[PDB]
């Protein structure tokens, strides 16, 4: 990352600092990576988080200067289909199956997050057309 | 299954059934007939040969041999013929699919075991044959393991001490007075009151006198003595042809031979003497069961009173302390076929056999080795 | 070879057979690091491992991926307590469960439901496999018979009756079953005993013949009887009973009808004494009769037979009182009057002095004349002994003629299904005669059962290509060959009763002379010469051989069946014998006879399976005890079943469904409409060989795991693609979260 | 018999 990449990382950075003291949370690291593009999954951002325990976790603040290094170790399509295609073969999937399987298998999400990305994918019958859905997704 | 055959040569009756049976279902006499008078008629029947209860019913046309005496098959030709008289009529049996038990006296000479094995092989072809100790099945018969058993036949008299199943080889005795020399005896005694009989067909006349009417002395010389005194003994019969013979003290004199063979001109002892002298080379150890455990066998000692003669007598041998008891089970003439019938039923027994390939391979010495 | 941390094995245990733990730490090759909440347990010279949880609670115990006894008693265990289900499959055989409490499930609309369709069609019920009797039946005229087995009380006679009403309701149309339920009180006064484990066991094997016309309507049903424990009659273990119906009757004695049959109370006759229990809890087997009775009554038996019967049962009961003087080693008598022979030759109406002298004596003739000899003492009360076991089951066999005359129908049966229900194989902390011949007959019927199962594989795997070698089976032969051939147990045990003194201890003796290191499967007990122990199919057995021969021993004389024959008093007496060589037939081979005549028509037929276990033993409603359920399934020859099918190819998959379940695994590079083609290509690439698979026609056969190794791969494939779908959901929803704040 | 007796 170049010093403009920097400057715009720590701008958005400190937007996200609800306390003041320019900090985050270790618990949103992980969120500051996506929203800046990265993909980690959970596993990796415990990793680049060190692992932490539920203390430091919940309340331990760290500024850009640590986050940096994490960042750069997370940062160092069609698998994304052939993922899609293993649950479809007329380009859709029910809504009920994928609701179910991402709030009961994996890393389980909310229903309200699996209803707010599904929300407007669907049509009458509840059928999602994948490929839209997936490049809709990584936009 | 196939049932074996069980089959006694005694002297005076075969006595052959089926194995599993409690009695045998052939009886006869163990007789050969032959004419000797002219056949007038031609056109009438033509025998060479009477077995049986034939040569029983036309007796006074025929001479009467026995194949046997003394126990031993003195000639081989009519015994072959009364063993096919045998399997053939009585039993009317095929000998090839059946197992047979032949039964013989102790000492008898060892050749009589070689030559009846090969006409059971050679001449019947039977599967599996046996020869076993007559008082041996004595006691098989009488429901012991333990005792002496005194056995008389029309040919042999002889004991055998058996002690927990082990018999004693060295304790045994044979005296051959029999049922034929009582009848002989009693034909030359019957000479005194003026009686003659001189033939075989009428020998067996004899023979059904000495059956009907001998009885056995309780004390020889007081009988004697009684029917002196008054005739209450005498008693009386019908010959065939309906004469009347009228017989006294006489009747009991020949049972009384058989404990003092003095009288026959035998050297040697009654059998009590015997039978006591028997248990004497016995262990000392065993004697007392053998003393109670005396057993009767054999149709010549059916005779009333045998029993306690016996009993009278050898209690008086024997040291007083000794418990003696005399066993006389009421068909001790059948007890030896009985026992046999027992014996050839056992599974245990099943190897015992000697089968046709191994006297086809080890020749007729084999039933000496094998058998006992 | 697969252990993980997260993979999860069974372990033995003192109070559970087995129990779970999960294994948290990776193993590779000496002993595991477990929690259950913890221990580390030995390797020694692997552990049980267990199935994922898709599979348990499936509907058949051969659809497992592991099979093992832990498995198996997993899944009976939670399907009885969770599902309430009492009825479960392993490969053909059906294995039931008494719930021990009524339940809803036998109703009409279930028998009409189940109708018309196949074993994989329907969850498993007694109905499912009496429609399969009944559609073998349809398709062939070769006859059908279902077989019915376990230990007392494991509710045989219950199956029974309602696989007979499975085809009451489905065939009948209008009255033979009312019939059939009516002569159950009958046949089990006369038939059923108390016994150390339970009361009401039933002593005999019963076979019921429902007849079908040619359009299989039911006609009418034909009862036999089979292997009866004769010897019970007269002798008694402790705290066990004579047949019920003795008790009943000495119960009765109160009435006025009986009161001529002069009865005592219960412990008064040498026959019912001897158990020392009279009463049985919460049975009044004074108002048992008046049900035994009305059934007969209703079951087409006159109030003359009935006192006919009954006074044939108070004549064994006096008979048994009947005591002997000695006079000698060889000679008994009876004293100068007897009570119990006064009263019994009343009651059967024959002289005194005759039964006294033929008791006493025998007779014996031959060719020419007839002899006849005092007996021993022991010699007179076996003689009397055998004589009221004849007696007996003479009586016993006309019963069940008398009854069949009320069941058969005169049009001709076109075919007919068959029922059995028979004593399941038994071991106990003390065993006799009675668990030899028992033993003896389950050890015939599971060689009927290895047999017809070992057919119908070589059967399945000729409607497929493949290779019958694969197939291999248990064969029980030698233990058969132990106990029945000539110079077997059975066969010494006879020659004893022939040989001039006999005892169970000379006996033995012969025994171990014969076997003891000639045979692999006959044993001595290391500290006694008086037992011997049996290597049975299911487990190793101690037999006592203490009164065996008093048990074995039956001979009736002839001269005492004939003093009975000449009865003119009433019309039963002389018709039980009216109807030798039998007579002198040991029990232990008239046993080996009734098990020939029950082989030779079940060998005609073809069989079908029922097995019935016992939860627990306190009569608790409808709870479950493993250490009783292991030992009836091994009993069962279920885990032998078992074993033999892992050792096989147990697993079936159909094309369809295997392509259905795994698409997940393949791509749409690799799909093409040839389903069967399709998942050829794709096997191969995930497992390695045919040697762990075969390609059947419609089905794919797998060795053991590889279903376990099939849903490994798709759980960590379907895994992986959804934590890839979460963390791209959350990578641009963080995106949104940064135009949320940013904006 | 042989000797000692006629048979
Ligand atoms: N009831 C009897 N009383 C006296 N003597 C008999 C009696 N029965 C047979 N005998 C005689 O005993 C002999 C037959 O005895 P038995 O045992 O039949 O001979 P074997 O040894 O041939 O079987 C014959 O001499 C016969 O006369
Ligand atoms: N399916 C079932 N439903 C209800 N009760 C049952 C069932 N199976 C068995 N039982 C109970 O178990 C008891 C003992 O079994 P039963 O069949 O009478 O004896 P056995 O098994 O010796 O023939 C039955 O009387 C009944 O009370
Ligand atoms: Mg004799
Ligand atoms: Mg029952």
């Amino acid at each position: 990352f170049n010093k403009d990449q920097l400057e715009e990382f720590k701008e958005a950075f400190e937007l996200f600092d609800r306390v003041g003291d320019g900090k985050i949370l270790y618990s949103q690291c992980g969120d500051v990576m996506r929203a800046l593009g990265q993909n980690p999954t959970n596993a990796e951002v415990l990793k680049v988080l060190g692992n932490p325990k539920s203390d430091e976790l919940k309340s331990r603040r760290v500024d850009f200067e640590t986050f940096l290094p994490m960042l750069q170790a997370v940062a160092k399509y069609e698998d994304y289909l052939e993922g899609f295609r293993v649950f479809d073969g007329n380009g859709k999937v029910m809504g009920a199956e994928l609701r179910h399987v991402l709030t009961t298998l994996g890393e389980k999400m909310t229903e309200e997050e699996v209803e707010t990305v599904l929300a407007g994918h669907e049509d009458s019958n509840g059928c999602i057309n994948y490929e839209a859905f997936l490049k809709h997704i990584l936009s | 299954e196939t049932t074996a055959l069980v089959c006694d040569n005694g002297s005076g009756l075969v006595k052959a059934g089926f194995a599993g049976d409690d009695a045998p279902r052939a009886v006869f006499p163990s007789i050969v007939g032959r004419p000797r008078h002219q056949g007038v008629m031609v056109g009438m029947g033509q025998k060479d040969s009477y077995v049986g209860d034939e040569a029983q019913s036309k007796r006074g046309i025929l001479t009467l041999k026995y194949p046997i005496e003394h126990g031993i098959i003195t000639n081989w030709d009519d015994m072959e013929k009364i063993w096919h008289h045998t399997f053939y009529n009585e039993l009317r049996v095929a000998p090839e699919e059946h197992p047979t038990l032949l039964t013989e006296a102790p000492l008898n000479p060892k050749a009589n075991r070689e030559k009846m094995t090969q006409i059971m092989f050679e001449t019947f072809n039977v599967p599996a044959m046996y020869v076993a100790i007559q008082a041996v099945l004595s006691l098989y018969a009488s429901g012991r393991t333990t005792g002496i058993v005194l056995d008389s036949g029309d040919g042999v008299t002889h004991n055998v001490p058996i002690y927990e199943g082990y018999a004693l080889p060295h304790a045994i005795m044979r005296l051959d007075l029999a049922g034929r020399d009582l009848t002989d005896y009693l034909m030359k005694i019957l000479t005194e009151r003026g009686y003659s009989f001189v033939t075989t067909a009428e020998r067996e006349i004899v023979r059904d006198i000495k059956e009907k009417l001998c009885y056995v002395a309780l004390d020889f010389e007081n009988e004697m003595a009684t029917a002196a005194s008054s005739s209450s003994l005498e008693k009386s019969y019908e010959l065939p042809d309906g004469q009347v013979i009228t017989i006294g003290n006489e009747r009991f004199r020949c049972p009384e031979t058989l404990f003092q063979p003095s009288f026959i001109g035998m050297e040697s002892a009654g059998i009590h003497e015997t039978t006591y002298n028997s248990i004497m080379k016995c262990d000392i150890d065993i004697r007392k069961d053998l003393y109670a455990n005396n057993v009767m066998s054999g149709g010549t000692t059916m005779y009333p009173g045998i029993a306690d003669r016996m009993q009278k007598e050898i209690t008086a041998l024997a040291p007083s302390t000794m418990k003696i008891k005399i066993i006389a089970p009421p068909e001790r003439k059948y007890s030896v076929w009985i026992g046999g019938s027992i014996l050839a039923s056992l599974s245990t027994f099943q190897q015992m056999w000697i089968t046709k390939q191994e006297y086809d391979e080890a020749g007729p010495s084999i039933v000496h080795r094998k058998c006992f | 070879e697969l252990y993980t941390k997260y993979a999860r094995v069974w372990i033995p245990d003192p109070e559970e057979v087995w129990k779970s733990a999960e294994l948290l730490k990776d193993y590779k090759p000496k002993v595991l690091q477990l929690r259950l909440k913890d221990l580390e347990y030995c390797l020694d010279p692997l552990p049980p491992l267990r199935n994922p949880d898709i599979l348990v609670g499936e509907n058949d115990l051969t659809a497992l991926s592991y099979l093992h006894e832990p498995a198996v008693l997993h899944n009976l265990k939670v399907r009885f307590i969770d599902s309430k289900l009492i009825y479960t499959y392993c490969g053909i055989v059906l294995v039931a469960i008494n719930p021990y409490e009524q339940l809803p499930i036998y109703g009409e609309d279930i028998i009409n439901a189940y109708s018309g369709q196949n074993m994989g069609d329907m969850d498993p019920h007694i109905f499912a496999v009496a429609e399969e009797a009944y559609k073998q039946m349809a398709r062939d005229e070769r006859n059908q018979s279902i077989i019915v087995s376990g230990e007392s009380g494991a509710g045989k006679t219950v199956s029974a009756k309602y696989a007979m009403r499975y085809f009451a309701t489905v065939s009948g149309s209008a009255n033979v079953e009312e019939k059939v339920l009516a002569s159950n009180p009958i046949m089990e006064s006369i038939g059923n005993a108390k016994t150390t484990r339970n009361d009401n066991s039933s002593r005999f094997g019963k076979y019921i013949e429902i007849g079908f016309d040619k359009r299989y309507r039911i006609i009418g049903a034909n009862m036999r009887t089979y292997l009866l424990e004769k010897s019970r009659v007269v002798f008694q273990a402790e705290e066990e009973r004579n047949y019920h119906i003795f008790y009943q009757l000495c119960a009765s004695a109160a009435l006025p009808e009986f009161k001529t049959l002069r009865l005592g109370n219960a412990n008064y006759f040498h026959y019912t004494k001897q158990g020392g229990s009279p009463v049985i809890d919460g049975i009044d087997d004074a108002k048992e009769m008046v049900n035994t009775r009305q059934a007969c009554t209703l079951l087409g038996i006159s109030d003359s037979y009935q006192m006919g019967i009954f006074r044939i049962l108070a004549g064994i009961l006096h008979l048994g009182n009947v005591e002997f003087a000695s006079r000698d080693s060889d000679s008994c008598a009876i004293p100068p009057k007897h009570d119990p022979l006064t009263i019994f030759c009343d009651l059967m109406g024959v002289d005194y002095e005759e039964m006294a002298h033929w008791l006493c004596h025998r007779k014996l003739a031959t060719a020419t004349e007839t002899y006849i000899k005092p007996i021993s003492k022991l010699h007179a009360i076996n003689a009397r002994d055998a004589l009221a076991k004849h007696i007996y089951a003479n009586l016993f066999n006309w019963i069940v003629d008398h009854v069949n005359k009320a069941l058969h129908s005169t049009v001709k049966q076109h075919s007919f299904i068959g029922v059995l229900d028979i004593y399941g194989f038994e071991t106990f902390e003390i065993n006799s005669f009675e668990q030899f011949c028992i033993n003896y007959a389950n050890e015939k019927l599971q060689q009927q059962f290895n047999m017809h199962v070992f057919k119908l594989e070589q059967e399945e795997y000729m409607k497929e290509q493949i290779p019958w070698t694969l197939i291999d089976f248990y064969d029980n032969q030698p233990c058969i060959n132990l106990i029945e051939a000539k110079m077997g147990v059975l066969d010494l045990l006879d020659e004893e009763c022939k040989m001039p003194k006999g005892s169970d201890d000379t006996w033995a003796q012969k025994l171990y002379n014969t076997h003891l290191n000639k045979c692999a499967l006959f044993e001595k007990p290391r500290l006694s010469n008086k037992a011997f122990i049996i290597k049975h199919f299911a487990d190793k057995v101690e037999y006592q051989c203490e009164g065996f021969l008093e048990k074995n021993k039956d001979t009736v004389y002839e001269e005492q069946i004939k003093v009975l024959k000449s009865s003119k008093k009433f019309k039963l007496l002389p018709e039980l014998f009216q109807d030798s060589k039998e007579h002198k037939k040991t029990v232990g081979h008239q046993f080996r006879n009734s098990l020939h005549l029950l082989m030779e028509t079940l060998n005609a037929t073809t069989p079908h399976y029922v097995r019935c276990i016992k939860p627990n033993d306190f009569k608790f409603p409808f709870t479950f005890d493993e250490k009783r359920a292991v030992q009836q399934l091994r009993a069962c020859g279920v885990l032998e079943t078992i074993r033999i099918s892992a050792a096989g190819f147990p697993s079936r998959w159909t094309y369809q469904e295997f392509f259905s379940r795994y698409r997940v695994l393949m791509k749409q590079k690799d799909v093409l409409s040839d389903r069967k083609q399709t998942c050829k290509n794709v096997l191969e690439k995930l497992i390695l060989d045919k040697d762990k698979y075969q390609f059947g026609k419609t089905k794919i056969f797998f060795r053991a795991g590889q279903v376990a190794y099939l849903e490994k791969i798709r759980a960590d494939k379907l895994r992986a693609a959804c934590i890839r779908i979460q963390k791209t959901i959350r990578g641009w929803l963080m995106r949104k979260k940064y135009m949320r704040m940013r904006r | 018999w042989x000797a000692x007796c006629p048979a």
